[PDB]
């Protein structure tokens, strides 16, 4: 309930606050991505094979600085309001339930 | 495409459903009503007041 | 609290479809109808025949009514 | 001769529990006696019970049957609660006779 | 406290465990429509029950009349007054279906939840016959005359009984104004202890077609059921309007609408149809006490429908012989129904006794009989 709540808040409701912090937060983790020779040489067999050329951080970063919560908002939106999704469970799932409830929490923030 | 058009203008966003509801039953009355009202008339030709009325509405005495 | 507490289940996957990827009244006539007609036989003679004899006594019972109404010339052949 | 063995036979398939793949004991009401019965259950067949309703279930939802294939055939009925029931019953009868006494 | 505030809120917390996040059996089939539609039945009745007391006034002089001028000028008092009247039997055909369900499936075995549905249906009988009255009309006068004597058969104090609930001698004014006080308070009774008869229900939760334990498959009430009884609820409403409109009174008594004289018995005083039945019953003992009970016990036999029991399932689905059982006192008690409608002769008369005798047996005797004996060639 909780979880779907926040995709919702995702679409409707974003801050520039929260886009700020998330910003700072995958810039570290771009970062963070390089953080040796395997993970470096991973991204580039990765990118290479992927788009077909090295995206470096210096652009990484531009990209990601050009995000704001209007663009934030409307990817989101885009891409999880109303959608129908796929969902997975496994174990004591007895309280998780029905699909059409699921599928409603795709909805109106 | 009306469907995708409709959906993307209409039911897509809650606000704009509600609002098609209700401007979409200001429309539905004022048509079903005449609609009705006509098939009515039609099925009960010369029967009704309204048919009958101009006999005595100002061509009598 | 009513769910997480009913039963004790074990082993069993099932597969669902978003209502939008399937239709509402999928194979009428493949499917379907068949069904309502199977439903149908099964239970045709075990309502129907009760229901049968009820109106077989509603029919006599009228009749029977109506018949005793009317005169039986049996009781004026000798008023002369 | 066979009589009472005719008519049982008969009675199975005029039931028709075996069309949704239910065994007979899987159609018992739930009383007290029961539901102890069942808490006696090895866990593979309280399993395979469980899955057996589950299915019956989602056939009466959907208003189907199973394919004539794989019903239950009266011979083949697994009697799988019966033997505890029966000493469910059994000791409650003792208790209720002994706190008599 | 909580998350969402559904569940935490002191009141829609109830609202939650009973129309939404209750837990549902997925198999529940039309039958169970019954209940939400009673409901709906329910809140309609009183809702066109207070239009119509607006402008009624209960005094034998303005009764019939006030009825009248409700219906010829009130601005669709004709409309609400056909939705009241009509209503009732909407009421009570979707009452018979609540119970014959319960009665194939063993829904009585849930004995708290089916007595105060018991109750339910006998609150549900006095209201509509006390709201019968009101018009005063000819049935209206001699069918309030012909049952209330009745009681003055039992012993010692009957004539009293009866003659307190008159207010005087006789069915007169004193007896409408508080008929019409019964009729306004009743169908409040029945709201309420319909709230008591769903709590009783929610201790178990609903019993399904199969009859065995539905914990392993159960769903919530919206949507599913939420669209599956309002789905109920047009296909039922639409029979329902196209008789009140299109055809006002067709179950209606012509008798009643001449104001009522008690110098004038009419030929034939016979009730509604979801009366005929009980009058049938009655009639078919001659002696006034024997009569009265057999009509009480028409109905009260329902109290003992748990306690005959016999079969170790639950429902009449893998029951056969059962089956044929339970069409034949349906079809019992469509004899019964059209018996009462018939004048008291021949070949009515034994028909009648017939059906009286065999409604009982069928319940008292046959039912829990073949039960047992259905347990036998299961091998039980
Ligand atoms: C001239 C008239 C103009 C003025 C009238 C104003 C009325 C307008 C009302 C507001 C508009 C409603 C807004 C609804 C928005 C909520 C919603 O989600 O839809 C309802 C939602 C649908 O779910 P989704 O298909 O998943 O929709 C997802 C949207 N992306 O729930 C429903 O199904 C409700 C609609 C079905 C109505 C059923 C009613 C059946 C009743 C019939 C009997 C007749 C009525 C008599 C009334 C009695 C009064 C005493
Ligand atoms: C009482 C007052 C008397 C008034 C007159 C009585 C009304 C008579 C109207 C006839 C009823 C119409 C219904 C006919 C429907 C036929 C039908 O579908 O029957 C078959 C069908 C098969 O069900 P399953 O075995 O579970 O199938 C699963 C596996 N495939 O049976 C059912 O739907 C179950 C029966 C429930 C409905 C019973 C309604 C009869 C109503 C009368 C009241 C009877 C009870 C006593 C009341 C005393 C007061
Ligand atoms: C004003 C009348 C009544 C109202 C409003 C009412 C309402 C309800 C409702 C809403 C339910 C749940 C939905 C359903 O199963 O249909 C229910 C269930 C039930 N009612 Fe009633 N009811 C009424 C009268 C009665 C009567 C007369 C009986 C029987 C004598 C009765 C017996 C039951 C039982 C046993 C259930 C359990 C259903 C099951 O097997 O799951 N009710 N009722
Ligand atoms: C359980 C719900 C109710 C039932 C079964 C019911 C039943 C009836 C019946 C059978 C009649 C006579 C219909 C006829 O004229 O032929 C009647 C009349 C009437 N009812 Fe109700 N009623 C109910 C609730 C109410 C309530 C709550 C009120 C309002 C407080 C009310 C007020 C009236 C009035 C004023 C009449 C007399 C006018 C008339 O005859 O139409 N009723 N009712
Ligand atoms: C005031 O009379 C109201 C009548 C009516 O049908 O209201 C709906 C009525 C009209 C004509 C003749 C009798 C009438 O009343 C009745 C009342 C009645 O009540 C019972 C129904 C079931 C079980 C017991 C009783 C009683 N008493 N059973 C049959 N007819």
């Amino acid at each position: 309930f909780c979880a779907q709540g926040e995709w919702m808040r995702l679409c409707t409701s974003t801050t520039e606050s929260e886009v700020k912090r998330a910003k700072n937060h995958l810039r570290s983790a771009m970062v963070a991505q390089l953080d040796g020779t395997t993970p470096v040489c991973e991204t580039i067999g990765s990118h290479l094979l992927n788009y077909g050329r090295r995206i470096s951080l210096e652009e990484w970063d531009s990209r990601i600085s050009a995000v704001d919560a209007r663009m934030v908002r409307d990817v989101c939106s885009k891409y999880i309001y109303d959608k129908c999704p796929a969902l997975a469970a496994v174990g004591p799932i007895e309280q998780l339930l029905d699909y059409n409830r699921i599928r409603s929490g795709m909805y109106w923030i | 495409a009306l469907l995708r058009q409709a959906y993307s203008a209409l039911f897509r966003r809650t606000s704009t459903f509600a609002l098609t509801v209700v401007l979409g039953a200001v429309l539905f009355e004022r048509a079903f009503d005449q609609g009705a009202d006509a098939i009515f008339e039609h099925l009960n030709e010369g029967k009704l007041w309204k048919h009958i009325k101009h006999k005595y509405e100002a061509s009598e005495e | 609290i009513h769910f997480g507490n009913l039963a004790r289940v074990r082993h069993i996957i099932t597969y669902s479809l978003s209502p939008f990827e399937q239709r509402a009244i999928p194979n009428i006539f493949s499917d379907a109808l068949p069904n309502v007609w199977r439903r149908f036989s099964s239970q045709v003679f075990k309502v129907a025949p009760p229901f049968l004899g009820a109106y077989l006594l509603y029919s006599w019972g009228t009749q029977e009514f109506e018949r005793l109404k009317r005169k039986n010339p049996a009781d004026y052949e000798n008023d002369q | 001769g066979r009589l009472m063995d005719r008519i049982r036979k008969w009675y199975y398939n005029a039931a028709g529990f075996n069309k949704y793949g239910l065994m007979r004991d899987d159609t018992l009401y739930e009383d007290d006696d029961v539901k102890e019965a069942l808490k006696r259950l090895p866990e593979d067949l309280y399993n395979e019970r469980m899955f057996r309703i589950k299915r019956a279930l989602d056939l009466s939802l959907k208003h189907r049957i199973l394919p004539k294939e794989q019903w239950v055939k009266y011979e083949e009925d697994k009697p799988y609660l019966e033997p505890y029931l029966k000493e469910v019953i059994r000791e409650r009868l003792e208790r209720e006779a002994w706190n008599k006494k | 406290m909580a998350p969402n505030i559904r569940k935490s809120h002191p009141l829609l917390k109830m609202i939650n465990n009973s129309l939404i996040d209750l837990p549902a059996p997925s198999n529940i089939s039309a039958w169970w429509n019954f209940g939400s539609l009673l409901a709906v039945c329910l809140m309609t009745q009183i809702l066109t029950g207070l239009l119509l007391a607006m402008h009624y006034t209960a005094d034998t002089s303005l009764a019939f009349s006030s009825v009248a001028h409700t219906c010829r000028n009130v601005q669709y008092g004709w409309l609400i007054r056909n939705l009241h009247a009509n209503g009732a039997s909407f009421f009570f055909i979707c009452i018979f279906l609540h119970i014959g369900r319960g009665l194939y499936y063993g829904s009585y075995l849930y004995k708290e939840t089916w007595n105060t549905g018991v109750i339910l249906l006998l609150t549900l009988m006095a209201t509509a016959f006390v709201g019968y009255v009101l018009p005063w009309g000819q049935m209206s006068f001699w069918g309030a005359t012909v049952i209330t004597n009745l009681f003055s058969a039992i012993p010692y104090i009957g004539h009293t009984l009866v003659e307190w609930a008159w207010g005087g001698f006789s069915v007169d004014n004193p007896t409408l104004t508080r008929f019409f006080a019964l009729h306004f308070l009743l169908p409040f009774a029945i709201a309420g202890i319909t709230i008591i008869h769903l709590t009783f229900l929610h201790e178990s939760g609903s019993n399904n077609p199969l009859g065995i334990s539905s914990d392993s498959d159960k769903i919530p009430f919206h949507p599913y059921y939420s669209f599956k009884d309002i789905l109920g609820l047009t296909l039922m409403l639409t029979p329902f309007l196209t008789l009140a409109l299109f055809s006002p009174n067709l179950l209606g008594d012509p008798e009643n609408f001449t104001p009522a004289n008690p110098l004038v018995t009419p030929p034939h005083i016979k009730p509604e149809w979801y009366f005929l039945f009980a009058y049938a019953i009655l009639r078919s003992i001659p002696n006034k006490l024997g009569g009265v009970l057999a009509l009480a016990a028409s109905v009260l036999i329902l109290f003992l429908i748990p306690f005959l029991h016999k079969s170790k399932q639950r429902t009449m689905t893998f029951r056969p012989l059962s089956q044929t059982l339970f069409w034949l006192l349906v079809a019992n008690l469509l004899i019964l129904t059209w018996i009462g409608s018939q004048p008291v002769e021949h070949p009515f008369i034994i028909i009648g006794q017939m059906a009286s005798l065999s409604y009982f047996t069928i319940l008292l005797i046959l039912f829990p009989t073949i039960g047992t004996l259905e347990n036998k060639m299961l091998n039980y």
